[PDB]
């Protein structure tokens, strides 16, 4: 019955820079307000409660203000480890306590190119039937990459699946895995397999092959 | 050491009941609410109730009432949720935390969460395969066919120690199955100069752990 509304939705900000985090209450709820991080995969974290109590083992550099329907939280200088989601919650309008929407920060880098890698199938994996070809990307930035299989210079579609890593917490990169899938039966009827790379920091696009014999 | 431990992932079909649990170490279980919160896939978190454990006096949200149902058994310290026909739009993760009550509240410690995913699949446990390359050379792991998705990886050379350049990609779903994939990035020198000549990947999961052999080129 109270509407928590947060600002920016999304934002990108360099190391040591300043972050400024809004929580805007519908009604007065003097300091009964908490701020939650929620680095991806995990449980939330309480990083400032009572509107401005920094929760201990909190870095010094979190810190909260406000009261009443305006609250801000402050990132005073911005470090690699930050990526995360934000929330605030209310504690006033019980029942229901009400959270925010979230707000993501990531970290902002200098580009970098990825190193690329290709795996062909086990013959483990073969005699089963089913063929599986792999292409990783490691350490690039930004997170905008393209990758592109081809079969025998053909190119392929719908036969194929990626997932990204989050934003390593020491260099601010990413890393992504990419699977071709064929049937045993197409996949010995083609011989050179290639996967084609495009990112910011590579001029040419990039590609890595081989042939199904060697 | 605040701690709350929840149970593991779960698989169950539309219609069947479930019960959660969360049970809590390193306090006086009594003297703090346990309350639960919901995050459908990729959206935010939603309150879902609360119970005191002293004397089991529970509030739930509006939202929530009547489909869901919190419990708790101060003797084992431990609490619970559970349902009773389980739902498609229940399948999300769900979390308990440690509340305070004095003054203002707020949720200082939180568990680790439980997945459940509710559909007409079955459990299944992942099937392994190696990935080889056809300064430092690269090597990899390849899960394949398990269900839930809730996979843990690790890498061991072959004198049993832990090899920590591990690497860690997202899983995909593809004909109700899960797929995902490890790497990990060796010195060329160290390989060359050595009598190893392989090492093993490991993967949990609920219904069954495994492991396998990677050759080293
Ligand atoms: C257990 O083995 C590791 C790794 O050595 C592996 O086995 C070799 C034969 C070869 O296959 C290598 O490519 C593998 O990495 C040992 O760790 C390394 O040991 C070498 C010894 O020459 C040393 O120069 C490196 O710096 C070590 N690297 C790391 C990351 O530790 C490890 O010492 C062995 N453990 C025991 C208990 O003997």
């Amino acid at each position: 019955d109270i509407q928590m509304t947060q600002s920016p939705s999304s934002l990108s900000a360099s190391v040591g820079d300043r972050v400024t985090i809004t929580c805007r209450a519908s009604q007065s709820i003097s300091s009964y307000l908490n701020w939650y991080q929620q680095k991806p995969g995990k449980a939330p974290k309480l990083l400032i409660y009572a509107a401005s109590s920094l929760q201990s083992g909190v870095p010094s550099r979190f810190s909260g203000s406000g009261s009443g329907t305006d609250f801000t939280l402050t990132i005073s200088s911005l470090q690699p480890e930050d990526f995360a989601t934000y929330y605030c919650q209310q504690s006033y309008s019980t029942p229901p306590h009400t959270f925010g929407q979230g707000t993501k920060v990531e970290i902002k880098r200098t580009v970098a190119a990825p190193s690329v890698f290709i795996f062909p199938p086990s013959d483990e994996q073969l005699k089963s039937g089913t063929a599986s070809v792999v292409c990783l990307l490691n350490n690039f930035y930004p997170r905008e990459a393209k990758v592109q299989w081809k079969v025998d210079n053909a190119l392929q579609s719908g036969n194929s699946q990626e997932s990204v890593t989050e934003q390593d917490s020491k260099d601010s990169t990413y890393s992504l895995s990419s699977t071709l899938t064929l049937s045993k039966a197409d996949y010995e009827k083609h011989k050179v397999y290639a996967c084609e790379v495009t990112h910011q920091g590579l001029s040419s696009p990039v590609t890595k092959s081989f042939n199904r014999g060697e | 050491e605040v701690q709350l431990v929840q149970s593991g992932a779960e698989v169950k079909k539309p219609g069947e009941s479930l019960r959660i649990s969360c049970k809590g170490s390193g306090y006086s279980f009594t003297s703090y609410w346990i309350t639960w919160v919901r995050q459908m896939p990729g959206k935010g978190l939603e309150w879902m109730g609360r119970i005191d454990p002293s004397d089991s006096y529970t509030n739930y949200s509006p939202s929530f009432q009547g489909h869901v149902t919190i419990s708790a058994d101060k003797s084992i310290s431990t609490a619970y949720l559970q349902w009773s026909s389980l739902k498609a739009s229940d399948t999300a993760m769900y979390y308990c935390a440690r509340e305070q009550w004095l003054g203002i509240k707020n949720f200082d410690y939180w568990g680790q969460g439980t997945l459940v995913t509710v559909s007409s699949g079955s459990a299944s446990a992942p099937t392994l395969f190696p990935l080889v390359s056809c300064s430092s050379v690269a090597v990899g792991c390849l899960a394949q066919d398990f269900l839930p998705d809730s996979i843990t990886f690790s890498w061991k050379y072959k004198n049993n120690s832990d090899i920590s350049s591990t690497r860690g990609f997202p899983s995909v779903l593809r004909g109700g199955k899960y797929a995902a994939t490890s790497q990990v990035l060796l010195p060329s020198k160290d390989v060359m100069q050595g009598t190893d000549e392989h090492v093993v990947c490991k993967v949990q999961h609920p219904n069954g752990n495994k492991e396998k052999n990677v050759p080293l080129p």
